[PDB]
RNA sequence: UGUACAACGGGGUAUUGUAAGCAGUAGAGUAGCGUUACGAUCUGCUGAGAUUAAGCCUUUGUUGUCUGAUUUGU
RNA sequence: GAAUGUUACCGCAAUAGUAAUUGAACUUAGUACGAGAGGAACAGUUCAUUCGGAUAAUUGGUUUUUGCGGCUGUCUGAUCAGGCAUUGCCGCGAAGCUACCAUCCGCUGGAUUAUGGCUGAACGCCUCUAAGUCAGAAUCCAUGCUAGAACGCGGUGAUUUC
RNA sequence: GUGAACAGCCUCUAGUUGAUAGAAUAAUGUAGAUAAGGGAAGUCGGCAAAAUAGAUCCGUAACUUCGGGAUAAGGAUUGGC
């Protein structure tokens, strides 16, 4: 028992879920879902479908390269069985993904910076742009409040 | 003359009428015959159908392929809560067949199992019962002496029950009202233990356990009237042929000067009585755990309910029984679950299961997430969280 | 091959039956049974608890209604003639 | 399960009714083959036989070698493109329908396998396992 | 699902695969084995005529020339510009062979993929002299 | 196959394939190795000095900690005149 | 007249595939004086935006509703 | 679906129907048997064929979810947002339905036939039969399964203030 | 307007908005569609559907009354800027 990664989109293929196509060069291609199989076969690019994860790694969206995404990778030479190091790798996995979701955290956060600067900056233009609105607004709130008042 | 080629009929002339169930709960025909040395138990419980998921079982069965190997497999989940014991009723043998001679209440009963007794439980002045109660006071005579006339009379006893529906996703509020047979010790201690279990709760867990052969019977899903070509199974007729192809052609060639009983006809489909048996238990998951959903190989902490709950069910909050396979009925339909009434002789009703992991991806869609942490995990920021 | 009625066959299932497979259901049983004592006494235990924060003839009629009833059912059969061991 | 088969075989869905061509992955020197029978196939009125990875079929050649044709021969199914179950958890099919000539007993006519060969067949037949140089 | 697509991208009517196209691009040997094959009967143009980077077989010279000529092909040679699209990119943005994706990245960069550049560059002369 | 005679016969007999292993310790024999965790493999995180490179990792995490890798107002605009002109844009484009 | 019922709203769970608007010095070039103008497209804000029970799950919010007809006795 | 006080819940079972089938595999075994060549079966296990009954976790098909996106032509000055094209067309598409194109499940007591016997006359031998009696077929009758007599039945709750 | 076009499709002037209705969405029909793998195994018989299709370029056999056969067959292509 093993999860796999789907070959267009890289989301978790678990036991029973989506179908493989095996190539003639023994290769297997295995897909969560009809919707990545359909592409396959149609012959889209991953990398420019935008809701994949193949494109948002080549488009920056996400980051890649990271001490925390190298602590997963297949295993050919295998170790004999420990109970404790199985303890210790089993604390370890939890930590792991912790600091992994923080620094991605951050590295949203850093992509996102300039957001509310460039939010401000349109508002200011669409304030200056619009003096008979606000008018129209100024006399709306001024009757508002006069009925209050009154 | 005969019939050139030979082939089976269609269906199976056992399974006649094809008429919709008299009732949504289906009957039980026969409880296991009864073991006197035996200690005291219920034949039977009532469940819930709540849905269908996937496991992974690691298969031990020597002499098989699938030998040391992982299979995965289909299941069904029956939501189970604890059914409340509120009677027993007694019966004698006469040469016309099975008597009920006398029916004995508890003191008090919920609101609950009072609703099945009205048809507009909302108006009424909900007196049920009330009256009844009432013999229950003076040293109980009355109540003392129809239990000493089931205890001298009866050769069968069955204990009324019904199940706790305010413990389910369902809207409906009646409660399902249903005898079980006593199986076990004499008729004094059977009838000792209904009174001693009046207006108690037994779990399902004290009824059925682990590696357990079952049976389930239920109403199947309705599906109206239909045609011949899939209510029965028979071969379509060429295209455009006159008056339709969806039909048997020929209903009688032959001299009865009658339509037989035993050609095909349109009609009801569905909603029929079944009793489908040898359900292995895979698992009796307990409402209060919290990983009950997980195994011994699968370390994520996490319930049976997949995410956003089971389509058009609802969440699992009690306790459940997992059996694999699929079972008669549709989901939310109430289901009898039944003790074998035979010794099974297979070595499939010895395998003990071993589960490596339960699937509760979405039901809703093509679900790629076990839990709402691993979904949040893998997609990363979103522009709300910010 | 043999039918599910072969004689044979059901011999051979009977010998298996009464052995391991036989074992396997009465093991179960008094499993089952002593779960149900203990869920048994769990129900007595905590309405204790919570109690603790509050603080044999069967001849003759069954009762004056069912005598009534069955009285006037017999009578009404035997004036109607619809008795059916009665003329 | 054929003579020369090595146990039991659970249920594939089927994808090469009588009358499909498959292609020949071993190297006797056919180019394609035409199914005409199916070994160990069941009866029923107006059901066609049909073989799944792994059976055994009777075969003609259409493409190839003058001296393979007009002959029937058995052949074993060891590539279908109908996607069937595997039970560890997984719908799978190949890019093709293949398969390979053998004798009565399945022992290979042919020396070697070109392309993958599926694990139930391989599985279900040693010499096509000895032959095989890819198994999926 | 439209029977469009069905009928185009049915399994029976597969093409080559563009990993397995930029592989035989990559060496000279394969270039030079699928530029010169023998006189196959069942081939388009005799098994002659042949574009690599289609993997397709045209029945004349002068059918080449043409389908060389067309946004079709250079469509081809678009796609075939990066890297091929392993399952190592899917397993690497899933967060898993990163070592290996990056290695695989950099022979690309460094050895593999000037190489197959001019052995194209080579191979589009050679079309261009004999055609 | 005398041990399968003994206990149950040809397809009746399971026999643990567990007993053979040799182990550090012999209690270790019989215990069910995890598979999954929480969406993870626990297969390919599984290496010796893991403990010493999730080691490494943290001090990676306290350095960043430490040189605050993790941690309304504008010229010639106070806050109070921020949020009138973003009401002010709100209504407008409403 | 209440773990009441309903209509909306909120949160999940699914589906598609990156909204409108604004900007750039990204854009085969062309025209006028390194600059401006046109320009399919590309990039950013943006897994965005839209939809989500009609037979999905859930709910400390908002607003309302709880009412008539007919018949039955040993 | 009227009616046998009314209304409600739990039940009984007369009668009628009835269902499972076939092949292979491991072990027995390279054994009995055989100069050899060859080569079984019972008991213990595992799959599959045909049939039947369900079921929809998964895979596949289906799409008026006209849900999301795109395309051609034309029309609304443009953008936007839209209309029409007898569901305009293309890609994906949940839900529902559904497939040996998907999965699960399908038994055990009595009496017998041929036949093999026991005791034993007829008939001072003998005899499975005459009286009596033991086994025994995929058979029969049941167990189990479907309906429940709308003119078969039982147990139990409540039974009206203009 | 599109387009070779009095084709089909959409629009302006002008003209209609007539044809018993409402609610539901069983079977069987009538009209129209889609379908995994296989590809005529169906059937008296490929009936019916599907597949082809505009234009530009390359290329085109037997036979022949030399006029044809011929759009023979077989290939490459097609948007926007
Ligand atoms: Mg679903
Ligand atoms: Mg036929
Ligand atoms: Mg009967
Ligand atoms: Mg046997
Ligand atoms: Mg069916
Ligand atoms: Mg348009
Ligand atoms: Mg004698
Ligand atoms: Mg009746
Ligand atoms: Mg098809
Ligand atoms: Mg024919
Ligand atoms: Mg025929
Ligand atoms: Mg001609
Ligand atoms: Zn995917
Ligand atoms: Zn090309």
């Amino acid at each position: 028992m093993r999860i796999y990664q789907c070959h267009f989109c890289s989301s978790p293929c678990y036991p029973g879920h989506g179908i493989m196509f095996v190539r003639n060069d023994a290769k297997e291609f295995r897909f969560c879902r009809s919707k990545c199989h359909k592409a396959f076969k149609q012959r889209r690019n991953p990398r420019k479908l935008k809701w994949t994860k193949a494109f948002r790694k080549a488009a920056g969206k996400e980051l890649a390269v990271d001490s925390t995404l190298t602590f997963a990778q297949r295993r050919n030479v295998p170790v004999r069985y420990n109970r404790e190091l199985v303890a210790t790798t089993l604390k370890a996995m939890a930590r792991i993904e912790e600091i992994r979701q923080k620094r991605e955290r951050a590295f949203y956060k850093n992509r996102m910076r300039g957001n509310k600067e460039k939010d401000f900056l349109r508002d200011k233009k669409l304030v200056e742009s619009n003096p008979e609105l606000l008018r129209i607004r100024e006399v709306e709130i001024a009757r508002k409040l006069a009925k209050e008042q009154e | 003359s005969h019939r050139k080629y030979e082939a089976p009929r269609h269906g199976h002339l056992g399974f006649l009428p094809r008429k919709r169930a008299a009732s949504i709960r289906a009957r039980v025909k026969a409880f296991p015959k009864d073991d006197r040395s035996k200690p005291v138990a219920l034949t039977s419980f009532l469940g819930y159908k709540a849905g269908m998921t996937t496991i992974v079982r690691d298969l031990d069965r020597p002499g098989s392929k699938f030998h040391k190997r992982e299979v995965v497999e289909a299941v069904t989940v029956v939501d189970t809560p604890p059914v409340v014991v509120v009677g027993v009723v007694g019966y004698v043998e006469t040469p016309r067949g099975l008597r009920s001679l006398t029916t004995v209440w508890a003191e008090h009963l919920s609101d609950e199992v009072k609703r099945r007794f009205y048809k507009n439980w909302y108006k009424s002045k909900k007196k049920a019962f009330t009256k009844y109660s009432a013999k229950y006071a003076q040293d109980g005579a009355g109540i003392e002496r129809e239990l000493a006339r089931i205890k001298k009379y009866a050769s069968v006893v069955r204990v009324l029950v019904h199940t706790q529906i305010r413990k389910t996703p369902l809207a409906q509020k009646k409660a399902h009202l249903a005898e079980i047979q006593l199986n076990g010790g004499s008729i004094s201690e059977k009838v000792d233990w209904a009174r001693e279990h009046f207006e108690k709760t037994v779990a399902v867990d004290s009824v059925f356990e682990q590696n357990e052969m079952i049976d389930a019977i239920a109403v199947t899903k309705g599906h109206g009237f239909e045609g011949v070509t899939h209510r029965w199974g028979t071969k379509k007729l060429p295209r455009k042929t006159h008056r339709g192809l969806r039909k048997v052609a020929c209903i009688g060639a032959w001299h009865p000067a009658h339509v037989m009983w035993s050609v095909a006809r349109a009609g009801q489909r569905g909603y029929h009585s079944r009793t489908s048996i040898n359900h292995k238990i895979y698992r009796v998951g307990k409402g209060d755990d919290e990983a009950n959903g997980a195994t011994s190989f699968d370390r994520t902490k996490k319930t049976i309910t997949p995410m956003g709950g089971f389509v058009h069910y609802g969440e699992i909050k009690n306790d459940f029984i997992m059996v694999k396979g699929c079972i008669p009925g549709n989901r939310k339909r109430i289901v009898t679950l039944r003790k074998s009434l035979y010794t099974n002789t297979s070595r499939k009703a010895l395998e003990e299961v071993s589960l490596k992991w339960i699937d509760t991806a979405s039901k809703f869609g093509k679900g790629r997430f076990q839990t709402p942490a691993e979904k949040h995990a893998f997609m990363g920021t979103l522009k709300k969280d910010l | 091959a043999k039918s599910l009625r072969a004689s044979s066959h059901l011999n051979a299932k009977s010998v298996k039956r009464r052995g391991v497979f036989q074992k396997a259901v009465d093991a179960r049983e008094q499993r089952i049974s002593d779960k149900l004592k203990e869920d048994l006494l769990k129900q007595k235990l905590e309405d204790l608890k919570k109690k603790e924060e509050q603080g044999i003839s069967t001849s003759g009629w069954r009762d004056g209604r069912h005598h009534t009833y069955k009285k006037a059912k017999l009578m009404k059969q035997s004036k109607k003639k619809t008795s059916f061991t009665r003329f | 399960s054929g003579n020369g088969a090595q146990g039991t075989k659970f249920r594939i869905s089927l994808g090469l009714p009588v009358g499909a061509i498959m292609n020949c992955a071993d190297n006797s020197g056919a180019r394609n083959l035409y199914i005409i029978a199916v070994k160990g196939s069941g009866s029923r009125l107006n059901r066609l036989p049909a073989a799944s990875l792994g059976d055994m079929v009777m075969a003609t050649v259409k493409k190839g070698k003058p001296e393979l044709r007009k002959k029937v021969m058995p052949a074993i199914v060891v590539r279908q493109a109908k996607s069937w179950r595997r039970r560890d958890g997984v719908f799978l099919y190949f890019e093709d329908n293949a398969g390979v000539i053998a004798n009565p007993k399945g022992e290979m006519k042919g020396s070697a396998i070109t392309g993958p060969v599926g694990k139930e067949c391989a599985d279900l037949w040693p010499r096509v396992a000895s032959n095989s140089g890819v198994v999926v | 699902m439209g029977r469009y697509s069905v009928k185009r991208y049915k399994t029976k009517r597969r093409t080559r695969d563009l990993d397995l196209i930029y592989n035989d691009l990559s060496t000279k040997e394969s270039v030079q084995k699928l530029l010169n094959q023998p006189l196959d009967e069942t081939k388009p143009g005799l098994g002659q005529h042949y574009c690599i980077h289609c993997a397709k077989y045209m029945e004349t010279a002068i059918a080449l020339k043409t389908h060389l000529k067309g946004k079709v092909h250079k469509r081809r040679v678009k796609e075939l510009r990066g890297v091929p699209y392993t399952q190592e990119v899917s397993d690497a943005a899933a967060g898993y062979n990163l070592n290996k994706f990056l290695n695989r990245v950099q022979e690309i960069t460094q050895s593999v993929g000037p190489e197959k550049e001019s052995n194209e560059a080579l191979l589009k002369e050679h079309l261009d002299s004999t055609l | 196959r005398d041990i399968e005679a003994e206990n149950g016969g040809a397809g009746v007999f399971n026999v643990n394939l567990k007993d053979k292993y040799l182990l550090e310790d012999d209690e270790w024999k019989n215990d069910i190795m995890p598979e999954i965790l929480d969406g993870k493999n626990v297969y390919d995180f599984l290496d010796p000095e893991i403990a010493a490179k999730l080691q490494a990792l943290e001090e990676e995490e306290e350095k960043l900690e430490n040189e605050g890798f993790y941690n309304e107002i504008y010229d010639g605009f106070e806050a109070s005149e921020v949020d009138d002109i973003k009401e002010k844009a709100a209504w407008i484009r409403n």
